[PDB]
């Protein structure tokens, strides 16, 4: 899994060599910038459930066709109500993953591997959690660099959706 | 492979989890004690030709009939490969040290290690027996009170000690 | 050339990607740690005329057949006491780029590679730089954090010379 | 590649040389000016899609020749092959920032460009056009007042529409 | 370009053989069945800007958000509308390719290719294309083996539309 | 791999016989249902996507701890997979549908199979399930009446059928 | 083994694809082929026996001294005799072979491959098989498109020979 | 590479545009002059033994000095090359045939290989010699009245002479 | 591949032991009987393509279900590969001649070989057999008192008879 | 082209290594040997003429038919009386070569490479040169090492003709 | 690669000759010259590492601007090449003498060297002076009366310097 | 390992070969030699313990710091005496070796490979064997063509330990 730490021992090991300053003040960076993202990882943890319900309403309201057409691909049931804010939750906890892990690797290997392939094959459109994303990124109510940290993963799912 | 937050984090997903306030608190401890990694890691990086070959010598003199004709460690391509593995052995469990986690030390090096050497005719034991030298030695040597901000490394040298010894246990 | 920012960039392009957090850290780390190595580079370039010196006589005196035997790989004769003195500038000059690089990149490139070749070819022994280094390190004068900047690339060099 | 710090390392080497006080205390202003650099590359990085899209449809709004049938951007093939030389492109224009210095640039991305447009039939004028088009759009996006710590920029933009400039003199 | 013809060929010259009956006798196949195919092409090129109109309409009908929601990717506007028949004609007349080439080589060189990539950059929805081109295989008016042509290149889009 | 024709010649010439008047028969009446084989190739070719997808849907629906967090079909790579694999096997299925004989799909589908299954923690079971889906949704759509020259195509459903159930029985 | 039908399949698998129209063509032109392969495929299994005994004695007379020379190479000997006829019958079978598959592969697979090998080991004359080849072609008494099929099989083992 | 039907659809594609009840009407002609052209490539195929070694022994019964000792046809390795240029061209030849365009002998084939001849020291004029030879039998095996159904091919003659005149070309 | 000179030193080496008096006199007639052993690896060398063919023809003679339809030497590519073999193995017998010493054979030739028979259903009795002929031959070729100068061969002889009988025992 | 010095650099080059005694020796037993191989290489080259004319008719005195039978491939008109005794002053000129270069080299290069092709496609009988050959190491009048030396290459020409 | 053996065949197989009895005679001279040169060959070799290193200790000290920084042979990698090079010449020269013709050194050494070393701004002229210095040590050490059988090497000598020479005009 | 026999057996191998004159005059030449090589192998085995306490003598006379300076590196101590006398008596025994095996083989294997590493591990000087080793050369005893088979691998060390 891609981490600060996991790219420094993957640069060194593949060289066969021993870990170099030029290794370890990564590292370090990564140890320094933990602060702004434990911060970032704990708020939006501790306000998930209203991220996600917020998240959904959003995305219903631009896209209100979501809530009315038949189909299994649609939240016009509660099932698929239902699906779609597992899967916003979904986002929510990779976010959450990679601002703890210092890096993209969770949401790279649990989420974005396959995304294209999965939303091109149940019919969800990309633009629907894009929505919710950019929601999520309105109301977080981080400010600082604990912001800067929450932004640039979901941005990253954003452009990985783009 | 994964480290100490990786860890962590795989470990919750799997239970499609978020992290708790317990975990948080465990994580930010690791990031609290992060200097102390790095010196270690440092220290034994910038002695690794000393802890290896002084580790070998002791090897030798106490088992010589390793480099006496007809053994394992005797002719300078075989010497150079044992030491290469010593090498080998300490750079990974330094890795293991950096990520807080040994899954790139389990994975990377000692998987099928044992099942190696016993392929080759290597004393596996022979092999953990330097292995606790570079222990001993790179322990003191990150541990050494002189030159550093004191304060107590003793968690993490048993953290470190843990390395050592699960290397040595894959191949004895 | 092997710096922190170099081998973040290295790692982003090897997989075809845009950089991130989990890059930018890296440096962060890198810019963060340069107030150490600066310290450090300055105050070697500063006192090197003194440290070289220093660490040329250091050698002459553990190995004091040096100063004797005769060949032209000894310092026994005028020109190879300035060839001798001219290679600890090198080793300490490499020092300062390294802590001003950030990594071992300037070591790696302008004196580690082919060093076994030239030193194996003008039977020179790894032995005796390694006792100018020591001594440098020994006496550079530097504490803190500064000095484990400038004792990382010198046991770098050690290490590259054992 | 070579960054502003190994680029002064490499000329320095070339004379035989110390550093000066002089390049030390430009080295220091870098570090001293790090922290926007990153709030650059962060944001032009993190808007990426839509930089290129808006770029492209743009473009495409402007040179309709391109997309008709028998130009070069036409077919999803030749579509798809001018978006990605665009993220491309920005792409090592982003690695170009944080380092800064163009040799990744240069080196990696812009040498045989313009030979290898003229091969393909590619009208190198109206990649310049792009990139100047991504250009303006990732300097108002990096250089945005909003949401950051205050402070002046533009030596650190005007270095960055450089890298853009530089990239589509290549090809032009 | 794949055809039957094309196919045979590079099978032949995979292994540097020549021809033999075992390629022949699927040039043959073809032959014999571009009777089919050529009635399937004509009456699709004749017929093309009805079935063009048609599909469009027929898109507009199930996603009437594409007629109302601002933006580009939509046809909430002259322009949007004008591009979206555009595409829709691009589709009609690579069937016509298809069927004329006896393969699905113009398909997949002009329109397959890229087309996941055009797709999400743009934000045009999959489900919109198969929309248009499930009403262009209802109305196309053709029975017989002239209908199985022209269903199979359909079907083959909208299978590399899923 | 060999096709209903070449399986007959292969047996034939282990012999060292020619063709029986027999042989010629059968292979007369394979050639005489050839446009039923190629209606059903065609049919659930043309609609392979939504018997994938269908089928897929109808699976989670079924066993939802697939789907779970910590299961196997969790995550967007393990899923696409699991797709994919769905894929894989109908196409497979396909091949020998055209073929007439299975060596296609033993050779280069099914064989290490199960035991590719069993080292990823991939249920069997499971993907027995879905394989029985897409065969009878495969089935209905290369059986249904409309749109097509009437007759009876009940041998060759069997046959199909069959192909289906061989995969089905290589998994379990 | 190739066939219309394994060449078919084996282009669609090399690409990871599912057969399209591009390969169900050339499959359709082998069932239709079929029946004139077939008639020849029988006619050649029918009159076997005279065919394989009216060749031997056509290259007797034309290599007379293969019945006169010493050697087990020449049909000299009953037991000569009784492997040339053998052989010939070989060839025959494998031209009967190749029309029931529809395809070179048998003969390939079972005759072709190690052909020169074989030959140039034993002492076996090429020219010798040619001859008899020849005669099977002269008087298969196949006409119209049966004949076009079993000349096709018979030419090519002529090339493999040349 | 492309076929007769291939390479209308990609000029109609540069256009945008639909094809014309003219092209249609052409297209159809070709298909209806199928049966003529399997017979030609046919013909050519089975009899591509003879073809090529009857135009080589005429090649150097006319040019001896090719295969005196110093020639280029000198030596069994240089004969080799020489017969399996002769093969590989009228390979691609029949290949042109059957497609009814060049696309795979210019590209496959023809493109570069006057260079190479020259680089080798290979006398392109006997190649197309050669090469004239190979095209007088191919169209007399080809359009020889016995044993097929009459009818005229000259047509088609003139397109299978036009493609060994363009590699004659192509080398001379 | 060791060779007899070679086999000696090796052994000598994991003793850690200089040659022994005794030893370097073994060698010295080793050297003295060389003329003797270059004469049999070119008179059987010499007569390769005989023995193989020969040995074959004997193979085929007495057991005729070999070559039977239904058989291993059964078609030309069967029968090519199973005098491919015949070869391959001549050919590491005459190495081991040369050599004085098997290692070549039995490394480079012999291991994994009953397994790859047994796999590919290749009666290793028969193989065995072939080996029997081929020695025969070898051996009465290598000796003939015809076209050399006289003396003695026997032991060498016995030396060739056992890398035959060797080969044969590890398929047989 | 392969030669015992050629071989001994090659195997040198190979490693990236200068040459030693492993070497040297090789070329040393080539310098030795050269006394009995120009013996031979003189030998034949001196009575060329009437081995090769004797070699022709041997070879006809064989095969009778080859000056019967119609055909260029045969002996049975002035001209191909002349090819084929050309032929067979190419192969013992080849072994004049080998003798000379004290390797097969020019024997491989000239003539071997290339030669089943050459054979099959012209329908010219290895057994024809076999017959040449055996009568050329018949009666070529060497005794001792020369012979040896002889009958080793021309017994290589007879292995690649089987 | 060539031979002074196989140069004389070459020559003869152009023109379809049997060797003369001048070619012969020849030919005889250059294996009587033998001995003389594997002394040579076996001089050069046992002593390459110190003509290498004192003809490029030599070089350094006339062309000090080599090692200054900036330079071509400043920095170890810069010299290891340097050096390499140097071996590399000297082995390929030696190569040569046994051969007893260049085109393994030109072929394999000398060719594209040139062009090579002015792409890199190495300079040729430089390049002969070490390959000068290292003829000169060569043939002192071939030619050394001490420890020799004595007689006339003179031939050899100037043959030898003629390598070196062709080496040195070749990259000069 | 590399002996004139086994390189020739090799280059054979290589190209799929049965061995030839080519192969078989390299090996006539090591069977010459190996006169001389057993002369001088014998030579060396007799006295080779007055030669390797001649030769350890030799290195601590011309570097005296070597029975001085602490370390186990040196020979200060009798147990640093008695592992250079093993090492000396090592590299002649391996002279021997490849003087018995006609080729460097056994010193490539034993010892040459592997050798730089150990000797900067062990910090050991190359410049130390070498002058052992020239001492041997320079007192073998041995004379004419006994005398270059000694030196001969005796250089190849030397230029191995530059
Ligand atoms: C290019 C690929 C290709 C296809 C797809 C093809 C189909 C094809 N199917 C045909 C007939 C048919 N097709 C079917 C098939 C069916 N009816 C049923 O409900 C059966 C179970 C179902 C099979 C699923 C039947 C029963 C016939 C009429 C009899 C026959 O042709 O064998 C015919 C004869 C004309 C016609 O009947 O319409 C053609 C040309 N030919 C081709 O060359």
């Amino acid at each position: 899994m891609k981490t600060p730490i996991t790219e420094a021992i993957a640069a060194a090991d593949t060289q066969g060599r021993f870990l170099s300053n030029t290794e370890l003040q990564a590292v370090d960076g990564r140890f320094k910038r933990a602060v702004a993202s434990m911060e970032a990882a704990r708020a939006l943890t501790n306000n998930a459930q209203s991220l996600i319900d917020g998240a959904a309403q959003a995305v219903y309201q631009k896209f209100p066709y979501t809530t009315t057409m038949q189909g299994s691909q649609y939240a016009s049931t509660p099932e698929g109500k239902a699906k779609c804010a597992r899967d916003i939750g979904y986002y929510l906890r990779m976010v959450t993953y990679c601002l703890v892990a210092g890096g993209t690797g969770p949401m790279d290997e649990y989420l974005i591997a396959g995304l294209s392939e999965i939303n091109s094959t149940f019919d969800l459109s990309p633009s629907w959690y894009i929505e919710a994303l950019k929601y999520i990124k309105a109301n977080h109510g981080l400010t600082g660099q604990a912001a800067v940290e929450a932004n640039a993963y979901i941005d990253y799912a954003i452009n990985a959706l783009s | 492979m994964l480290d100490a937050f990786a860890k962590v984090v795989a470990q919750a997903d799997a239970r499609g989890e978020f992290l708790t306030n317990a975990q948080f608190d465990a994580l930010s401890n690791l990031v609290k004690e992060g200097n102390k990694r790095l010196d270690a890691v440092n220290r034994i990086t910038s002695n690794a030709s000393t802890i290896v070959a002084n580790a070998a010598r002791a090897l030798f003199a106490e088992q010589p009939q390793l480099i006496q004709p007809g053994g394992n460690a005797y002719t300078n391509r075989r010497m150079a490969a044992c030491l290469r593995d010593m090498e080998i052995i300490l750079r990974y469990v330094t890795y293991a040290i950096l990520a807080g986690d040994s899954s790139v030390l389990d994975d990377r090096c000692l998987n099928g290690l044992r099942e190696t050497y016993q392929a080759l005719g290597t004393p596996g034991s022979s092999v953990a027996v330097a292995i606790q030298k570079m222990k001993d030695a790179a322990i003191a040597i990150a541990n050494d009170p002189n030159g550093i901000t004191p304060g107590d490394c003793s968690a993490l040298m048993s953290e470190i000690a843990g390395y050592f010894d699960r290397a040595a246990a894959a191949v004895a």
